RNA sequence: CGGCCUCCGAACGGUAAGAGCCUAGCAUGUAGAACUG
């Protein structure tokens, strides 16, 4: 029943999630060094920045809309505003559709 | 495997033990007596 | 007296059945040492 | 036929220019309410209701605070008559919470680990751009 | 903190589920069932906040289950004592003068609905209709000035920290004009006694002695 | 019901991130083995990877020493039919309803007298993990396990939720495959697991050293020696494994030949040595010479 | 919904509970069904308490739908509370109710024979329902723990099973 | 015995003895300060109140009568151990005050390190600032010099610094720390200073009228850091003999000055040890750990 | 100067017990998923 703090575990988890590498946590009686585990060369080339700590990313932010006038009768997507580079209807290939009808026959 | 059934008789009741007081006959006076 | 009374009070709260529930206790933080050791799993760390 | 008015006191005098907006928003709230329970889903049929609610109260949030095109006492009447959302507003007034979608999206008790929805985490910290659907509102990154 | 919701939320869930026959819900089945153990709480709560015939609509805080299984009116109906007595005394005078001045009172029919006439939908039927003048009595503007506006309010002086301790609605302080007007108005449901030398052999202790001696006062209990 | 400290599952089922998050519910559901209420701990497997949950009583687990989520053994990680047979193991676990309930009850009684360290019974007296099991054992975390199902909507077209199809929107497997419908209870009972029969066919076709005809062929050719080897090193490879009679280390062909003093000793050394007698890193081939 | 789920989970298809909370069979019931379909004071006491509240709610629904009147509503409520004896039929499941029922008759007598002190007539136009309201509310204060215990036990025995093992 | 102490709402960050060794001070997140009897059964009597942020440093006087405490809520505070009630609220500190150091046997004064970018001197009497050396960054550790004429500080530049109280410029800067400076402690010699750092290496120096101008004398291996980056604190023995340290491995580190061997790496703990207190009279140790308790080891 | 005014109704105990038989429901919503010189 170790006792740790959490905010640092949550920062570690944010990193290990969105950057893919993690500060290795093993608390061995063999004194290891602070090492980046997971996507090692990713953390190395990224200088170890965690998903929480601010750092510069020229990553293309996914294309979004913005209708913020709540006076429009049919307007306000507001906080719910769709990302504009998204499809309308998620329809899977006609191929798998015909094959799925066929399999629903097969059973 | 502890059930949730229950009973009218197992409701809490008589929840303090009357301890035998000083004048009635406490184990102290029994320690003494001849 | 001590161990007795604890087991008593658990069996007694059994006859509560309407538990006026207490809330959920503080979160558990546990250190796990797998017996499986190896560079490939846990992506290379000896503890979680 | 409207949200029939209880106070019996006369609405203060900026009501007449939010009048048709409020009326229309109520009508389409009614319609999106009776909108029946399709093969749609059961978790996802409670998004439009918060959409319309947040819609209306944002409208009034502008028309009192960002324009000052309305009287204090009118807008008070229009909360007390259940169009607006006094608590949503008193939070919206915060620094990081301008677009908080549904006032349940920050309820810390509403979730097992004691957090908010990922609907609240700013997308820059996510960096993964996977469409985020907060179950409650359906909303898309309110913050 | 835990915060309120639009009413249409619950209303949608509940008219959605209806009577749990649709295979869609199919798990709130068992939760619905398990909610039966508390149905006698819901009923006591509902019935102790009923709307007190001079008001046409009363709104109350409602706590409910995220699948609509149960709905506890979460409120305790505090009232100010002389306020309450005076209002019901007004009711007394109105009922008597009215049934005297009415040509023939009709008795409504119970059950008011038929056995398989399902319960009606609130919104779709009763939400918007006009609520039908209540049993208000008309107080005199000179005689009853100190109250004339706030009398028949659901919780009258709810918001005036000059009169009410707060938004919890306790600990009231009142003006003597107010009090004398009220007194005069609740004059009907009241005792025209000034002291206790009336109840000489007619009080709790006399009755306790009687009960113990198996004797009976002429007009007292046995 | 039972009460736990944490689950029991392999690394694959167990996860990758250093900080794992799992929620507990006491008396959450019914072990399809012990049939009774268990605790349920639910673990977040991977990024957009299906949250798993503990799926067997901890005693139902310590019984056969397998994974309470991954369902495969915890030492090797092959089907339980396989691992048992690879120990030559033969468990008498009862099957019928009353028989099984009586068995489970006395089993929990007998396991209550344990210290929580290792499975009960023959699970230790079969701990000679045969190189057959070692070789059938997977090497890296086959982390395809935490990918979702086939989004039946997305199989017909319908999965209109965008990318949030709750399931991998791929081509659904033709259930004609024996690797498709393996009833969890049967997989636990070691009852006709077609994946286990596949492991049997694989560990039957996998290369092992061959036997010769006449008993008097006691010369054994080890192919692929190299010039870092010694005759005493070939000996120490095949010396106390019996007695050797002679050894020819062919340096003009990079091989060896052990003439033995016990035929079964030769068999032990060579058959255990097939392609895996790795002293100083050279893949030798153990056969019976001409 | 709760009570109907209870029936139909018990698999009693031949009984149906209608909307004024009367329980009515749709067949002729054999013995085995006559017996399997018996219910006890828990089920029936809820049924009848729900029936009282439904009658109250539905007088109020008539008023707000607009059919009746404020005065007609008040008089109807007074009725309901004085005549709980012949509307519901709860006394048959907790015969200790007649405490309450005698209390509401005594109030009725007091109120009426002071109410018609003058020209006022001895007819229906009297709704002054504070008193009987108090009475049945105290009755409810008392009955809620009892019914919670009985219904918890009914549900428990429904979902776990009855313990004929260690009686 | 073992004598594990408990009662804390959170992690225990700061622990020390009476400069008598009569009553014991511990504290951490909980924004109050627990005090105990060290002897007997290790009894827990009194709790100081008030400090809004986590009490980042407790500091006695050297006799044992007054109590200084630097709390993260922008303030240092003086209190009477006689009472437990605050004598001064040393405010003005523009950000998180980490460290406080009251001068021993000199006139009444404190040097304070904080999260602003300043080292600040303050007087107990004036409610006024005496000096402020802005190097450029937040100041994490401060210990005086035994003349109370230099101020030693450890911050974020790994470059251990000392100010002249009179010449007011950077008197001594010494370097060799592999990463940030986390703990300073002046031995009872008045001369040697002890410094821990998360970089796994801890250092000793000697601040004299003459030291070799490169005064990195003794170095100890074992201290750990992790993704927590919690505060690390160390001490000498009352005899300048045993080096006492905690760390984020759950091992309390006991070395000697002389052979610099591992005298102990003691387990027992569940939490990362955030402060070790040596007894001014006894072979008594109290280990304040992030497991929301303490230990009292006898050696 | 005398006053005195119980009550009140429902259930079980009566209209067999059975095995088979057959089919809705009702529950499940899971676990897994393959390899080389
Ligand atoms: O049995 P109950 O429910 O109480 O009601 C009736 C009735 O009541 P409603 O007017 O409420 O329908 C009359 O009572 P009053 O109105 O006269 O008070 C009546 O009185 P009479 O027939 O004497 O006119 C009668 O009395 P009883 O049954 O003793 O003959 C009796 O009221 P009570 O039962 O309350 O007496
Ligand atoms: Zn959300
Ligand atoms: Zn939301
Ligand atoms: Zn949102």
């Amino acid at each position: 029943p170790a006792h740790i703090n959490d905010f640092m575990f949550e920062q570690q988890r944010r990193t290990f999630a969105t950057y893919g590498y993690a500060l290795d946590p093993s608390l061995d009686n063999h004194q290891v060094s602070a090492k980046y585990i997971g996507s090692v060369e990713e953390a190395e080339k990224n200088q170890g920045l965690t998903v929480f700590e601010t750092g510069q990313k020229k990553t293309e932010k996914r294309k979004k809309f913005k209708e913020n006038d709540a006076s429009n009768i049919d307007g306000f997507l507001g906080p719910w505003a769709k990302y504009v580079d998204e499809k309308d209807v998620a329809k899977p290939s006609e191929e798998e559709q015909k094959e799925l009808d066929e399999i629903t026959a097969k059973r | 495997q502890l059930s949730k059934q229950y009973s009218s008789r197992d409701l809490p009741s008589h929840t303090k033990i009357k301890y035998r007081q000083t004048t009635q006959d406490a184990p102290e006076e029994v320690r003494n007596r001849d | 007296r001590v161990a007795l009374e604890k087991s008593v009070s658990q069996k007694v709260a059994a006859a509560m059945p309407v538990r006026a529930a207490d809330k959920l206790a503080p979160a558990q933080y546990i250190r796990y040492t797998p017996s499986q050791q190896g560079v490939a799993f846990n992506s290379g760390a000896k503890q979680r | 036929m409207p949200k029939v008015k209880r106070s019996r006191k006369a609405p203060p005098d900026g009501w007449e220019l939010i009048e048709p907006t409020l009326d229309e928003l109520d009508q389409k709230m009614r319609e999106a309410e009776t909108e029946p329970h399709e093969g749609k889903r059961k978790v996802e049929s409670l998004w439009p209701i918060f959409r319309i609610h947040h819609q209306k109260t944002r409208y009034i949030f502008d028309l009192f605070y960002k324009r000052k095109a309305i009287s204090r006492e009118l807008y008070e009447y229009c909360i007390k008559e259940g169009y607006a959302d006094k608590n949503l507003i008193a939070k919206w007034k915060k620094q990081g919470y301008e677009n908080l979608c549904c006032l349940r999206c920050i309820q810390t008790r509403d979730t097992n680990f004691g957090t908010n929805c990922i609907c609240r985490v700013p997308k820059s910290k996510l960096e993964v751009g996977r469409i985020i659907e907060c179950t409650h509102c359906g909303c898309r990154g309110c913050s | 903190q835990k915060e309120d919701m639009p009413p249409e939320h619950v209303r949608k869930i509940i008219r959605d589920h209806g009577d749990m026959t649709n295979r869609k819900f199919r798990h709130d089945k068992r939760v619905y069932l398990g909610a039966l153990k508390y149905m006698p709480h819901a009923v006591l709560k509902l019935l102790e906040n009923m709307p007190m015939p001079w008001e046409q609509i009363r709104d109350v805080p409602v706590l409910y289950h995220i699948t609509g299984a149960i709905s506890f009116v979460n409120e305790i109906p505090w009232v100010i004592e002389p306020v309450y007595i005076s209002q019901w005394g007004s009711m007394w005078i109105m009922m008597r003068r009215e049934k005297r001045d009415r040509r023939h009172f009709k008795r409504m029919r119970f059950p008011p609905f038929d056995d398989e006439e399902p319960p009606l939908d609130y919104a779709d039927n009763i939400l918007d209709v006009e609520p039908l003048e209540a049993i208000q009595l008309e107080l005199d503007p000179e005689e009853d000035a100190p109250v004339l506006d706030w009398f028949y309010d659901h919780q009258p002086l709810r918001d005036s920290r000059k009169y009410v301790n707060g938004s919890t609605y306790q600990r009231w302080q009142f003006t003597l004009p107010m009090m004398s007007t009220l007194y005069r108005l609740a004059n009907q449901l009241l005792t025209d006694l000034v002291d206790d030398n009336y109840f000489y052999l007619f009080d709790l202790k006399a009755f306790f002695t009687s009960k113990a001696l198996n004797m009976a006062i002429p007009g007292g209990p046995k | 019901w039972e009460d736990a400290d944490f689950p029991i599952l392999c690394q694959t089922c167990l996860g990758e991130n250093p900080y794992i998050r799992m929620t507990k519910e006491k008396y959450g559901k019914e072990c399809k083995i012990c049939a009774r209420p268990f605790t349920v701990f639910r673990w977040c497997p991977g990024v957009r990877m299906r949250f798993k949950k503990t799926e067997v009583c901890q005693t139902c687990s310590k019984l056969k020493n397998v994974c309470q989520t991954c369902l495969l053994d915890l030492e090797y990680g092959l089907p339980i039919q396989v691992r048992d047979a690879g120990l030559s193991f033969k468990d008498d676990m009862p099957k019928s309803d009353v028989n099984k309930e009586y068995y489970t009850q006395n089993m929990e009684r007998e396991i209550s007298n344990s210290d929580g360290t290792r499975p009960v019974g023959m699970l230790g007296k079969a701990t000679s993990t045969s190189d057959m099991l070692l070789k059938l054992a997977r090497t890296t975390p086959y982390y395809k396990r935490n990918r979702p199902h086939i989004c039946s909507f997305w199989v017909k077209g319908e999965c209109k939720r965008g990318e949030e199809c709750p399931y991998r929107h791929e081509k659904p497997t033709d259930p004609d495959d024996p690797l498709a419908d393996q009833n969890i209870k049967d997989r636990y009972y070691g009852i006709n697991d077609p994946v286990a029969d596949k492991l049997l066919k694989r560990a039957s076709t996998m290369p092992r050293l061959d036997p010769p005809e006449d008993k008097t062929i006691t010369t054994l050719y080890v192919g692929g020696l190299g010039d870092t080897i010694t005759e005493t090193d070939l000996r120490n490879h095949f010396y106390q494994f019996g007695e050797i009679r002679t050894i020819t280390v062919v340096q003009r062909q990079q091989c060896a030949f052990i003439q033995f003093a016990t035929r079964q000793a030769a068999e032990v050394a060579a058959e255990k040595s097939f392609n895996k007698l790795i002293v100083n890193g050279r893949r030798l081939n153990v056969k019976w010479g001409r | 919904n709760m009570l109907n789920l209870l029936i139909h989970r018990k698999n009693l298809n031949y009984l149906h509970l209608d909307y004024n909370f009367n329980l009515k069979p749709v067949k002729t019931l054999t013995t085995k069904e006559r017996k399997k379909s018996r219910f006890g004071n828990a089920f029936h006491l809820c049924r009848e308490v729900l029936r009282l509240t439904k009658l109250v709610v539905d007088s109020h629904v008539q008023y707000r739908l607009g059919n009746v009147d404020a005065f007609q509503l008040a008089d109807g409520l007074q009725y309901i509370f004085a005549h709980v004896g012949q509307l519901t039929g709860m006394y048959r499941y907790k015969y200790k109710l007649m405490r309450q029922i005698r209390m509401c008759k005594d109030l009725k007598h007091l109120i009426y024979y002071r109410f018609n002190t003058g020209p006022v007539g001895k007819g229906p136009g009297c709704g002054f329902w504070a008193a009987g309201w108090r009475v049945w509310l105290f009755f409810m204060r008392g009955i809620t723990p009892l019914l919670e215990r009985w219904l918890g036990n009914l549900l428990a025995r429904q979902f776990e099973g009855r313990h004929s093992k260690g009686v | 015995p073992i004598m594990l102490l408990s009662g804390h709402e959170g992690e225990v960050y700061c622990c020390k003895f009476h400069p008598n060794g009569s009553t014991l001070a511990s504290a951490g997140f909980d924004r109050l300060i627990l005090l105990w009897n060290v002897y007997g059964d290790c009894d827990n009597y009194a709790t100081l109140k008030g400090h809004s942020g986590a009490v980042m440093e407790l500091h006695y006087n050297t006799d044992g009568s007054m109590l200084f405490s630097a709390s993260t809520d922008k303030t240092v505070a003086v209190w009477d151990s006689e009472t437990g009630e605050r004598v001064k609220r040393l405010k003005g500190h523009t950000s998180f005050v980490n460290s406080c150091y009251p001068a021993r046997r000199g006139p009444q004064l404190v040097c304070t390190g904080s999260d602003d970018g300043t080292v600040k001197l303050w007087d107990i009497r004036k409610k006024a600032a005496i000096q402020t050396f802005q190097n450029t960054y937040q100041v994490l550790a401060v210990t005086f010099n035994d003349t109370s004429d230099q101020i030693i500080s450890g911050g974020i530049d790994n470059d251990i610094k000392v100010w002249d109280l009179r010449q007011n410029k950077l008197t001594y800067t010494m370097r060799g720390h592999a990463d940030s400076v986390t703990g300073l402690s002046l031995s009872s010699e008045g001369s040697y200073l002890l410094s821990n750092a998360m970089d796994n290496t801890v250092r000793v120096w000697d601040v004299r009228p003459f030291a070799p101008k490169e005064r990195c004398v003794k170095i100890f291996q074992g201290n750990v850091h992790n993704f927590e980056k919690n505060l690390l604190r160390c001490s000498w023995s009352p005899d300048g003999s045993k080096i006492a340290a905690g760390s984020a491995d759950r091992f309390v580190y006991v070395w000697d000055t002389t052979s610099r061997r591992i005298l102990y790496k003691l387990p027992g703990h569940a939490g990362s040890i955030n402060e070790v207190a040596f007894h001014p009279d006894e072979p008594i140790i109290i280990s304040a750990s992030s497991d929301k308790r303490l230990y009292m080891g006898e050696i």
